RNA sequence: UUUGAGGAGG
DNA sequence: CAAGTAG
DNA sequence: TACTTGGCCCTCCTCAT
């Protein structure tokens, strides 16, 4: 998939490490400088700015051009920038943490706050739960506010023993909007906690310590939630749309990248002018700001950084938020190609296990068949049939991993097949299918039908596997997936096939039968009182397919 | 909820149901390994009935000249009245059948005696019946030996488990017993002899039959079960068209919640 | 003796309608429910916070939180959750994949 | 074993840890009117050894967090005074198959 | 200097060659891939041995296509060049710069400052070389380097090496 | 690429690739104690020329063999017996074995399986490593000096007179042409 | 059209593997990506022609493979890293079991 | 780790899955232009050959059985039991 | 083209 | 509309 | 104390900025 072969040796992912990025890290890896917020225009002349998108990050206007990595847009992922913050930011969904951290350290000399000394202590730290010790480390600990430099060992509470120093009373804190205060206790003492010193205790925790509270010395050191470098996503993740040339398109990220670097170079152009001290923080909460909401914008204190028009904006994090969002809306169900739909009715003509595929679908949907000698005359017949009458084809590939059109090419009533090549066919009869009816809650609600290529616009049904799927013909419509490799089909055939479904499992008896007419109408038949004369019971005899020819 | 809650629990090659982190669930599907499809209502005639009827059902005495077969029966009928050494493996049997009474009885308090159990037998036999032509009135051709030696050696191979050692060959016994009692129940001499006159090859069959249509109602592993028993329930759950307390579909919303105030507290005492 | 009733409360729940489930659903049920310890609630406060992977819990409910967390506290992921290898792409440990094929060229010159 | 009639200071209960290896475990007289272990729905557990514990896990070829935990305060726990390690069997009726034998480890 | 390294390759084998003697399409692969390879981190792969037990052991089907892939284990005659070491080779050629000596599959070089000062450089010489008070240095003469550094590349390896100092030189 | 008997944990940080120099540190691949297919442990595997210009033709050569056992259903003179040992079991585009083979049988010190087989046995009673044990063996040494310098690994490991015996043993069993 | 999560969640019941892998893959996104043997990231700068790799930061040119995930997966990861966290994608276990 | 060919203790018999997807899996590759180990009676469906390669257990296929804690046993279509 | 709202279908 | 979870 | 996220599935229109 994709195209264009590759040397790179190739394997299944087997793990995911989860981490968070070292300042250091995201520079290594990026690749623009990012320096101007805005977007191309070298003074209106159309390219893009050694500035934001492209510095050498990936591309657009259909140009092989992204580092020589060439390639052009479909077959090249984006390529990471960065972009040097001014001053150490939060991170709009670690704060919580990177609060609870200091509730465990103190400043100063930042270290924990209980030593295998406290007993209580010691079986928090035997706990092998990283979410968990941390959990109980945190709840003995945010209380003692005192970096005690000595405590009664494992004999006499009469002799003191001494470990770490500077006993530095410990603020206790609260979080307001994106800042953390903490008051020093005759009558308190407030300051606002600055990042810089906040990373700076981190930076300072020790190694074991990490380690001890929920941690990772190699992927995820606590002096990370706390933003130095900011990654920044090429443009795939945040695309544009061109009404053609002379116009716009840019994506809602690509602006809060710009509001984000807007707001730091006026940060950092205060450092090196008139900076008026503390008319600065005033102007680097907006940067706190911006990265954060940048994040995550659905936040408690409420202001929702509204995009001119009063449109939200969307944070990152809105795009992965649960249904219609990447995870369960992208990933956990996509929509699929080689799939259709219509209306359902019944048909006392069709084995259970078949299902009738309108013409027209079924010169629409196609299936990728592989030439061999078994079939290259058959094959070849379908595919000077040309993809309009109905047993033929539509696309021919071969090896050359190149498509040639079946109703286009100068040369489609001609191509001599090669073994090897794929013929991409119309479905035929007695191609396995998946047909199924939503809402899907049963292994039933999807089974595998044998293709019946039939007239008029509608999926003909067997009556009996009507209420597996739980449809009537009241305007009720239907699902159908055609499946793409030998072995697919194979699953469908052996595991999804309708005839395997006749006993359902979740209740140890069959679930499908008889119903309506079929129904009604075989009690009719029974009854003693019937009986039926020769004439009559001799077209009967011929209808049972199976029948011995024995009167 | 359901379906996420289970997805990841399927049956493994072991023949246990665990999970992502292969956290035993269940150690063997369902309590007996086999696959719902292959279950069927049967009745465990060992249950229910006065102790009268129990006794002048499967009781054979070969030292009493009316509780012995009628040589009309077995081949060997007369020659067989009084031997000693079989009345000790018909006492061995009946003994049998006995425990099992007390045994259903105990798991099943209700006195029902109808549940969902693999391989139908009522109709493996059936079958057996007008697969050889069986007529009532000819007697039978199976040892005394020949029956009840046989029963035995079936549940011999009625393996749902496999295990080279103890803990698990004797979950073998575990998972199988509530069925042998059924097997016990349908293959008790007299009945095989008086109900359903079958020959030694009818008998040798319906054997045959029972064994291999029980490995195959086993479960497969590989069977995503989990996802299987979700649906199963919540399918159930829509189905739902709505003797005064909390009930139906908020009752499963409570429960499933794990719920501290439920609407109905209630509490029988007998 | 919970399970017990757990169970015999979820029966109940699908018999008050005149329907049928093969225990061993709502056994399993209920034994997922109960193995971990006690009760442990089919919601976001109580399975989908066990040692599952990230990734799966992820594809429930507290998504994006979820994630945080995990590389913050450096998470490893098995790719043994069903969902894993769905939003990876790659055939999942079920059924059909829950084994492996190989050809084993011995046998594969007895054929000729 | 100390059977408390109302109850126990917080002041003394802190001091039955103090004595290893020795233990010490605490009832209400209210908590065992009726031995819980007689009712209908509570199957019969047993203790495992060391040994048959160490033999399970090999013979299923488990770890010991992949099995089924049991309260360290559970009724029944206390009732057999288990340990943050002991494995217990749990042979209870099933109306699928006879006898069904589940473990529980306890944490 | 030169090994006998323990490694192994992996191998994706279309259904097509699935036939009888496979066995024998595989290895043969094998020698295709690996004999003439190049790697700083195995240097110079020269000649697969025991050709015959090379283990295969069971291949799996991919499973997209029917594609199996094999971990082929086998074994074979490495050489890599270090700092350090020193080595005999045949100048092939000479400039005004320095000549270059080849030591085995590889070829080190020689800077005119990196060979004593008493040696100059002959450029009205056919072929050119290099002279000395009693030494002639040119094609063919055999010399004795010892390889002060190297530099992988590709599917090659060089390295410059001095003979300024003892016992190095022509022999 | 092709793997090496031995999966290092390489978690993240892959920094402190060392020098590479005749201090015995070869890169972590070729360390004197490495990993046999059979899983056991095995000392790397010197290779001294000559030593290995036979290894090699002795595979290329019963490699020629196996190769038509399924066809059914004196310096110059040796450049020649080889050209043709490979024009027929080597993949002809390997010029690198080319230039091995001369290299490795012009420069080669001796002929015979049996001389190469003492010259092992002699310098395997050393405890010197591997390398050394084939420097030693592939570079002619008149004097200790010439060697504990053309081999500095060596300087501390042993008496001069003691490796000066053994460099007068070389030079006896090599050899002639 | 879609093939929204129940229809997974069926497919999954059924054990149907490989078509589901399908429906999924070949069938929508399916996308070729290179990572680094080293941080188990998707900066490889694959050049695909002149077989060049690399991977600077880790520094790499050895080390590098190609795997096959939804493009949709891909994003879902950069835009994580985006967010400063880091999923990382190995070809192989570690941690056993 | 690995398991030998004694000791084993899985199902002697071919799991549907298996069947399925062996059947599935040697379709591919007969369709692949893969040999064919049996006389094609004239078939010309590669997942109908595939069918009769394994009504003659003629199928050079190896199932590999993982176990929850990592092990796995080795089981040939030859030995496997087809019921079904 | 993306997005956001309303109406409808089983 | 609610219940639970957590600060 | 207060508030937070959970809210059938899929499909199809039209409208407006
Ligand atoms: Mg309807
Ligand atoms: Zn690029
Ligand atoms: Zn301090
Ligand atoms: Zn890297």
């Amino acid at each position: 998939v994709g195209q264009q072969y590759s040397s790179a040796p190739l394997r299944t992912v087997k793990e995911v490490q989860f981490g968070l990025f070292s300042p250091e890290e995201v520079r290594a890896i990026s690749v623009a400088k990012i320096r101007f917020p805005e977007t191309m225009d070298e003074t209106q002349t159309r390219a893009k700015i050694g500035g934001l998108n492209d510095p050498r990050l990936g591309s657009i206007d259909r140009n092989l051009k992204c580092q020589t990595c060439q390639e052009g847009m479909n077959e090249c992922p984006g390529h990471f920038g960065h972009i040097d913050l001014a001053k150490p930011v939060f991170h709009v969904g670690f704060i919580a943490k990177i609060k609870k951290v200091c509730e465990c350290v103190c400043m100063h000399c930042g270290k924990l706050l209980l030593d295998e000394h406290n007993e209580l202590m010691r079986q928090a730290l035997a706990i092998k739960d990283s979410k968990k010790r941390f959990a109980a480390i945190w709840t003995l600990c945010k209380t003692k506010m005192v970096c005690e430099t000595d405590v009664p060992s494992e004999d006499d509470p009469t002799q003191l023993v001494s470990r770490g120093g500077c006993g530095n009373t410990q603020p206790t804190i609260r979080k307001d909007g994106l800042k953390l205060v903490g008051s020093w206790k005759d009558e308190p003492e407030l300051r606002v906690l600055s990042t810089e010193e906040i990373l700076n205790i981190f930076k300072h925790i020790s190694v074991k310590d990490f380690t001890s509270l929920g941690f990772n010395e190699v992927f995820s050191r606590p002096e990370w939630m706390i933003l130095t470098c900011l990654p920044v996503p090429p443009p795939p993740v945040r695309p544009s749309i061109s009404f053609n040339e002379s116009q716009r398109g840019e994506d809602d990220l690509t602006f809060k990248l710009a509001d984000i670097l807007k707001a730091n170079i006026s940060l950092e152009t205060l450092e090196h002018n008139g900076a008026p001290h503390h008319a600065i923080e005033e102007a680097e909460s907006l940067l706190q700001f911006h990265v954060a909401t940048y994040m995550d914008n659905d936040i408690a204190g409420q202001p929702q950084a509204l995009q001119k028009s009063g449109r939200p904006v969307k944070s990152i994090r809105a795009r992965l938020k649960g249904k219609e969002g990447r995870i369960r809306g992208n990933l956990m169900g996509k929509r699929v190609d080689f799939s259709a739909r219509t209306v359902i009715s019944g048909d006392p003509n069709l084995e259970l296990d078949q299902v009738g595929v309108p013409k027209s679908i079924a010169k629409t949907l196609t299936y990728p068949e592989v030439v061999t000698p078994y079939n290259i005359d058959r094959l070849t017949q379908l595919v000077r049939n040309g993809p309009n009458e109905h047993p033929g084809a539509k696309y021919v590939i071969r090896d050359s991993g190149d498509r040639i059109d079946l109703r286009y090419s100068k040369r489609a009533g001609d191509i001599q097949l090669q073994y090897g090549w794929k013929v991409e066919r119309h479905i035929m009869d007695n191609d396995p299918v998946l047909f199924n009816r939503q809402p899907s809650l049963h292994k039933m609600s999807m089974m595998a039908h044998r293709v019946k290529v039939i007239p008029y616009s509608t999926f003909r049904l067997n009556l009996s596997v009507t209420s597996p799927y739980n449809a009537d013909f009241d305007g009720d419509e239907m699902n159908l997936h055609v499946p793409q490799s030998e072995e697919t089909r194979a699953e469908l055939s052996q595991l999804c096939a309708v005839p395997l479904q006749i006993v359902s499992p979740q209740s140890n008896k069959p679930c499908m039968g008889i119903v309506q007419d079929t129904l009604c109408g075989i009690r009719k038949l029974t009854l003693r009182d019937t009986f039926i004369e020769l004439d009559q019971v001799l077209n009967m005899l011929y209808w049972v397919p199976d029948w011995d020819g024995v009167i | 909820r359901l379906v996420k809650a289970l997805e990841d629990i399927m049956v493994h090659y072991d023949n246990t149901t665990r999970n992502s982190l292969g956290n035993v669930i269940q150690f063997i599907y369902g309590e007996d390994g086999m696959d719902a499809a292959h279950i069927e209502k049967q009745s465990l005639d060992t249950i229910g009935g006065s102790d009268a009827a129990f006794e002048k059902r499967y009781r054979v005495d070969l030292l009493n000249t009316d509780h012995t077969l009628d040589p009309s029966l077995l081949e060997s009928g007369s020659e067989i009245l009084g031997d000693l050494k079989l009345q000790v493996l018909l006492d061995e049997e009946y003994k049998q059948l006995v425990k099992d009474r007390k045994f259903l009885r105990e798991v099943f308090v209700d006195g029902e005696a109808n549940w969902p159990l693999p391989v139908n037998i009522r109709r493996i036999i059936q079958n057996a019946q007008q697969t050889f032509h069986i007529d009532h009135t000819k007697p039978s051709d199976l040892t005394i030996k020949d029956i009840v030696l046989g029963v035995k050696d079936l549940q011999e191979n009625l393996l749902v488990l496999r295990g080279k050692n103890e803990i698990i060959q004797n979950a073998q016994r575990d998972a199988v017993t509530l069925f042998c009692c059924l097997l016990r129940s349908r293959l008790a001499t007299r009945r095989v002899l008086q109900e359903y006159r079958l020959t030694k090859q009818a008998f040798d069959w319906v054997l045959s039959n029972i064994e291999a249509q029980f490995l195959r109602s086993v479960v497969h592993p590989g069977e995503m079960v989990g996802v299987l028993a979700a649906q199963s329930i919540g399918e159930p759950a829509t189905q739902m068209t709505l003797k005064k307390v909390t009930s139906g579909v908020p009752r499963l919303k409570e429960i499933l919640n794990v719920a501290k105030n439920m609407k109905t507290p209630s509490l029988t005492v007998y | 003796a919970g399970r017990a009733a757990l169970y015999k409360e979820v029966y109940n729940v699908i018999a008050s309608d005149g329907s049928y489930v093969n225990y061993r659903h709502m056994a399993l049920l209920v034994d997922v429910m109960t193995t971990q310890g006690g009760l442990t609630s089919v919601t976001r406060h109580g399975f989908n916070r066990s040692n599952t992977g990230a990734l799966m819990r992820c594809s429930f409910e507290e998504t994006v939180e979820i994630l945080f967390e995990a590389g913050a506290s450096a998470e490893l992921d098995d790719c043994r959750g069903v969902s894993e290898n769905v939003i990876l792409g790659q055939m999942a440990p079920i059924g059909t994949g829950a084994f492996d094929v190989m050809i084993d060229e011995e046998s594969l010159v007895k054929y000729m | 074993i100390f059977v408390y009639q109302n109850n126990i200071t917080p002041s003394a209960m802190k001091l039955v840890p103090s004595i290893p290896p020795a233990t010490i475990e605490t009832f209400n007289e209210a908590a065992l009117v009726v031995n819980i272990t007689h009712h209908e729905l509570v199957p019969k557990h047993i203790r495992l050894s060391s040994d048959e514990k160490r033999e399970l896990l090999k013979r299923y070829r488990l770890k010991e967090s992949q099995l089924p935990r049991i309260q360290r305060a559970d009724p029944v726990a206390l009732y057999l005074g288990l340990k943050r390690g002991e494995v217990v069997k749990i042979i209870r009726k099933s109306e699928t198959s006879g006898r069904y034998a589940s473990y529980r480890i306890c944490m | 200097m030169f090994f006998i390294k323990d490694l192994s390759l992996n191998i994706t084998l279309h259904p097509s060659f699935f036939g009888p003697r496979m066995k024998q399409y595989l290895k043969t692969k094998l020698l295709e891939e690996v004999e003439g390879s190049c790697t700083g981190k195995f240097g110079y792969i020269l000649c697969v041995l025991d050709y015959d037990n090379i283990d295969i052991q069971r291949g799996r089907i991919l499973p997209t296509d029917g594609s199996a892939e094999f971990n082929v284990k086998y074994r074979a005659v490495v050489f890599k060049p270090f700092k350090g070491e020193v080595v005999d080779g045949t100048v092939v050629s000479c400039s005004q710069h320095g000549f270059e000596v080849q030591v085995g599959p590889m070829k080190v070089f020689v800077t005119k400052h990196l060979m004593p000062q008493d040696l100059t450089f002959n450029a009205g010489s056919n072929p050119p070389s290099y002279q000395s008070s009693e030494d002639v240095i040119t094609i063919k003469s055999r010399i004795r380097v010892k390889i002060e550094g190297c530099i992988s590349q590709v599917s090659s390896i060089h390295a410059i090496g001095s003979i300024k100092e003892d016992y190095l030189g022509a022999i | 690429s092709t793997s090496t008997f031995q999966t290092r944990r390489r978690r993240l940080k892959k920094v402190e690739e060392e020098e590479n120099a005749a201090t015995l540190q070869l890169g972590q691949e070729f360390q004197l104690k490495q990993i046999n297919h059979q899983g056991e442990e095995e000392e790397l595997i010197a290779l001294n020329l000559s030593e290995a210009r036979l290894v090699i033709k002795e595979a290329l050569v019963e490699r020629r063999r196996a190769f038509k056992r399924s066809q059914k259903k004196t310096r110059e003179k040796e450049l020649e017996s080889i050209d043709v040992l490979l024009e027929q079991t080597t993949g002809g585009n390997n010029k690198d074995l080319k230039n091995t083979m001369q290299y490795l049988t012009n420069f080669s010190r001796f002929r015979d399986q049996e001389t190469v087989g003492a010259v092992i046995q002699l310098l395997k009673s050393t405890g010197l490593h591997p390398f050394e044990v084939a420097q030693l063996g592939s570079l002619a040494c008149d004097t200790a000096d010439e060697a504990k310098t053309l081999i500095p690994s060596l300087n501390n490991k042993i008496s001069d007179d003691e490796l000066e015996r053994i460099l007068k043993e070389l030079s006896n069993l090599e050899t002639l042409y | 059209l879609r093939f929204g999560e129940m229809e997974r969640d069926c497919m999954i019941a059924h054990g149907a593997a490989s078509f589901l892998k399908e429906r999924l893959m070949e069938a929508s996104d399916a996308f070729r990506v290179h990572i680094c043997g080293i941080c188990g990231l998707m900066t490889v700068i694959a050049k695909l022609n002149h077989n060049q790799f690399e991977c600077k930061g880790c520094d790499n040119k050895i080390d590098i493979y190609q795997i096959h995930i939804p493009y949709a997966a891909k994003l879902l990861f950069q835009e994580l890293m985006a967010m400063n966290i880091t999923p990382r994608l190995y070809t192989d276990r570690s941690r056993d079991f | 780790k690995a398991i030998p060919k004694d000791q084993r203790a899985t199902t002697p018999y071919m799991t549907k899955y298996e069947r399925a997807r062996i059947l599935g899996t040697r379709a591919l590759q007969i369709s692949m232009n893969a040999p064919v180990f049996v006389d094609l009676e004239g078939e010309t469906d590669p997942l109908r050959i595939a069918m009769k390669e394994l009504a003659e257990k003629k199928i050079p296929l190896v199932i590999r059985r993982y176990l929850p804690d990592g092990s796995f046993e080795d089981w040939s279509v030859e030995e496997l039991i087809v019921d079904l």
